[PDB]
DNA sequence: AGCAGCTGCACCT
DNA sequence: AGGTGCAGCTGCT
RNA sequence: CUAAGAAAUUCACGGCGGGCUUGAUGUCCGCGUCUACCUGGUUCACUGCCGUGUAGGCAG
């Protein structure tokens, strides 16, 4: 027996794209025509701070690079000057069924694997996996730089069954923090929402909706675009923020990467805090590799050491494969 | 060769997934022999069996979209494919490149037989209609009914008939369904005086039609030389590699009852003009003639200025 | 009598390319004037996730390789913010005169093939496949990942005689299951509609429109494109949906793929499922061919054995050569 | 008493 | 996201 | 009798870090817009009465 040629897994937890609108605080439960935080533009003149080569650091060269300034053009979002609150809004479905490949080649392959989770679902639920979502939930980690600094966060969850509000919850983000994972009543049993979602056994869809009190006229954070170009065709246009229909947005795989920070069992520390579920667990701010392939706790030898020599690992590492399990993609050769 | 006793009009087909390439220098608008054949076997499943016989196509292409797409670092374009089924191990396929579009288009076809006489013409032009809604028209099919409810009927006008400028007003209120979409003709007249006055510096024929039809940039004596009209490549038809061959003599022909040649294709100019730019709408009508002494197996469009 | 050396099967069911349309749950009877799914653009950098060889489980080389960032530009489509209902609409025909090729190069054994399939109508109907194809469109099955997790399909098929509509059926696609096939007597008088049609006694034409209610703004799954790479070139991108005239869309091939998914009689289970019908039945998602030519329940050698060698093989494989009749297809040598 | 197929291998730029 | 051929091969008789 | 006849692309993803664009300015000289017309084309389908009536008529 050995591992698949093609292997490849659908996302669970699939959010949408989060659209921001502002407004005032106390008036964020009539908080449905708010309007848009748009994007708009201004002028950057660049001064000169980069590191000079040291065959650049003559100071004749440094004073005539200083004497002709650069400027740029900026996609910037602010809110407006009489608006501090920050409404940033979408919807997460949770599907379930998280074992299931889309694709395969073995069957045998595919029976292992769906047996294996088959046990892990029969030795513990997903509680411990939904308590971390909906922690990642409670705390506004969606909101990722506006979030910070913040003045005070309120997250409002709505299971939705029909086309109406099921249930609602309703939390302060700046007490859960973003460290520890407690304990809540209204938190675990949004975390036992999810894990009925999960098993397969109901249909989630949530709306989520957080206001951040920021300021008057300050400047919030959508997601932001790539650039390839830049000349004087356009506007020398540096930096450009994503937008859904006039109105600034978080795209849906960064709304993604801050539901999924869940992951506390790496092997490097755990007072840094949870990183995001990935196949050799990596955090692109920080340049660097947890769970490297040379000890044995990156996804791969952990699935193959579980499925294929029936060495099953930890608890925690267990929880870490079929977090990645849930977060889906493409595994093979 | 034949002028028509009336014009049926097919009024507006939508045709989905049809082929593109249709020739191995060309890559855009199929090739008139497709709507030759599409009438003859249109006259092979409904015209035989009511006194009717077709003969020609004019054709105006109301709108296109070809499923192409330009790989972002290039200027030259590829086509979309499509995947098909695994071989018998299961491993992969062989990726042969087909050139799928899509099409809307309306087609103007000759009667000469007993027209009005033996049925009215509502009926005729209705199960002609009903015969070519399920067939398909160049490798793609005909697109059925959908929330375009306007456009289903269509017109048989006798050509011949009513007083002259009564001729023209019919004709011209037919050309007003007909506005849009930008008609095709054969241009081989156009063909041989710029290959005649081309021939003054080197005599080829296939450079012509190479310099016919691109941007030609000549330097400042920066200009851009420029023919009138929308002349394009068209596959003009057909010329034998072979002598006649008997029905049973290849192997693997397509019937046993049939005679075989090996061909190559002709290339030719055509031209896309407006409608209104020609007075008698017979003008426009593709007829593909035989002349089997030889290879010349053409589809034109004679009797046409 | 020998196989004819060309053999050329004009495809029955036609179906167009669906378009996708948005719009709200109970405004469906209105759902005319709903606006198109369109595709946009949008970025995403990623990391590395994919199994590393065993010479590149260095670390340094890893971090090496995280540290350079991972960008690409993705070809998306989402619902409205305020829209939870994906409409897809399609037109299939059906033409009729299931039995005579459009090419045979021999006379006889067109005679032959055009009487065995006249006994195999005379023996039963169509009522079988015709059965099945009204399931595969009662049950949304062309919905491909479209139905994956939705809260409650739908579908509308219209049949147009006129320029008016004939007849109207209402299904719940998820009360009719993806696995068996039942019977229902709206479901049994369409079943008998489109037998007649592949009878030849008639020209039906069908609009089926199905509705999926997924959520608010969330991600819906047209089909993609196939661009083969510009590989000493610029990079391009790495995802291209399909689209009519900017509205989203699935293709003709996908939909027709999704309908002649009825094969329950393939010799290697019965529990997984019908498949699509072909000669050396072969999915793409399991990549592997089922009805092998080494058993003989491929396409071909019965074929070979009900025209040539007058062994009429069993009712069911009657059925799945009709089918592969239906179907259409290039045969011969 | 062979036959036909069949799988597998190799070529090559 | 190759066509080809052919050497060898299986074989059970 | 149509370069005919046939076809599933697809799974997953964090683009963010930061910035002073500034100083200075005379828009301005001159000019013939005229001639001639039916708002009615039934153009106000109204107001009140007898009659249980919306059925039917009346009076100005």
């Amino acid at each position: 027996l050995s591992t698949a040629s093609v292997l490849a897994f659908e996302r669970k937890l699939d959010p949408s794209d989060a659209l921001m609108s502002a407004g005032a605080w106390a008036q964020r439960d009539a908080s449905q025509e708010w309007p848009a935080v748009t994007v708009r533009e201004k002028s950057v003149r660049g001064t000169i701070s980069n590191r000079l080569k040291t065959k650049d650091r003559d100071p004749a060269k440094l004073d005539a690079s200083i004497q002709s300034p650069n400027l740029q053009t900026v996609d910037v979002a602010n809110l407006p000057s009489d608006a501090d609150t920050l409404k940033v809004r979408f919807t997460l479905r949770v599907l379930g069924g998280a074992g299931t490949p889309s694709a395969c080649n073995d069957a045998a392959y595919r029976d292992k694997l769906l047996q294996t989770v088959a046990t892990y679902v029969n030795e513990q639920g997903f509680a411990e996996l939904a308590r971390r979502y909906a922690h990642n939930l409670a705390n506004a980690r969606f909101l990722w730089r506006n979030r910070v600094g913040a003045e005070a966060v309120e997250v409002r969850i709505n299971h939705i069954r029909q086309g109406e509000v099921a249930r609602t919850w309703r939390f302060d983000a700046l007490a859960i923090g973003l460290r520890d994972f407690k304990a809540d009543a209204e938190l675990d049993a949004l975390a036992e929402l999810i894990a009925s979602g999960l098993s397969g056994s109901g249909h989630v869809l949530l709306e989520v909706v957080a206001f951040a009190r920021i300021g008057d006229g300050q400047e919030v954070f959508p997601s932001q675009e790539l650039i390839l170009d830049k000349g004087d065709k356009k506007g020398q246009k540096s930096k450009t923020l994503y937008s859904v229909r006039d109105a600034a947005a978080i795209h849906s795989q960064k709304i993604g990467n801050a539901l999924r920070t869940i992951d506390t069992w790496y092997p490097d520390e755990d007072g840094l805090g949870p990183i995001a579920v990935e196949p050799y667990g990596s955090v692109t701010s920080q340049g660097k590799a947890y769970r490297q392939p040379k000890q044995k706790l990156d996804f791969y030898t952990l699935l193959d050491n579980w499925v294929l020599r029936d060495e099953a690992p930890a608890v925690e590492q267990q929880h870490y494969v079929i977090a990645n399990l849930i977060r889906g993609g493409v595994f093979g050769e | 060769v034949t002028d028509p006793e009336a014009l049926l009009l097919l009024p507006r087909l939508s045709i989905q997934n049809a082929n593109a390439i249709s020739s191995p220098l060309t890559w855009g608008f199929p090739s008139p022999g497709a709507f030759t054949g599409f009438v003859h076997a249109l006259q092979r499943r409904v015209g035989i069996s009511l006194d009717i016989e077709l003969d020609g196509v004019g054709i105006v292409c109301h709108r296109f979209e070809a499923q192409i797409s330009q790989p972002a670092g290039k200027r030259t374009k590829v086509f979309n494919l499509t995947r098909n089924p695994l071989n018998r191990d299961g491993s992969t396929a062989a990726i042969v490149e087909e050139g799928r579009a899509h099409l809307e288009v309306s087609l103007l076809l000759g009667v000469h037989g007993d027209g009005l006489d033996d049925h009215p013409a509502q009926e005729i032009a209705r199960q002609v209609q009903e015969q070519a809604g399920a067939m398909r028209l160049a490798g793609g099919s005909i697109l059925p009914w959908c929330n375009e409810r306007f456009p289903a009927p269509n017109a048989e006008l006798l050509m011949l008939g009513g007083s002259d400028e009564q001729r023209r007003k019919n004709q011209r209120r037919l050309t007003r369904r007909l506005l849009p979409g930008f008609a095709l003709v054969s241009r081989e007249a156009l063909l041989q005086q710029h290959l005649e006055t081309l021939r003054t510096t080197l005599p080829e024929a296939t450079t012509l039609d190479a310099l016919l039809d691109l941007c030609r940039i000549n330097f400042e004596p920066w200009q851009v030389r420029d023919k009138p009209g929308w002349l394009v490549p068209i596959p003009a038809g057909y010329n034998a590699l072979s002598p006649l061959y008997l029905p049973g003599e290849v192997r693997n022909a397509r019937d046993r009852e049939t005679p075989l040649r090996f061909v190559e294709n002709l290339f030719g100019l055509g031209e896309w003009l407006s409608p209104h730019r020609v007075a008698a709408l017979s003008d426009l009508l593709w007829y593909h003639h035989a002349e089997p002494d030889k290879g010349l197996y053409r589809w034109s469009t004679p009797r046409f200025v």
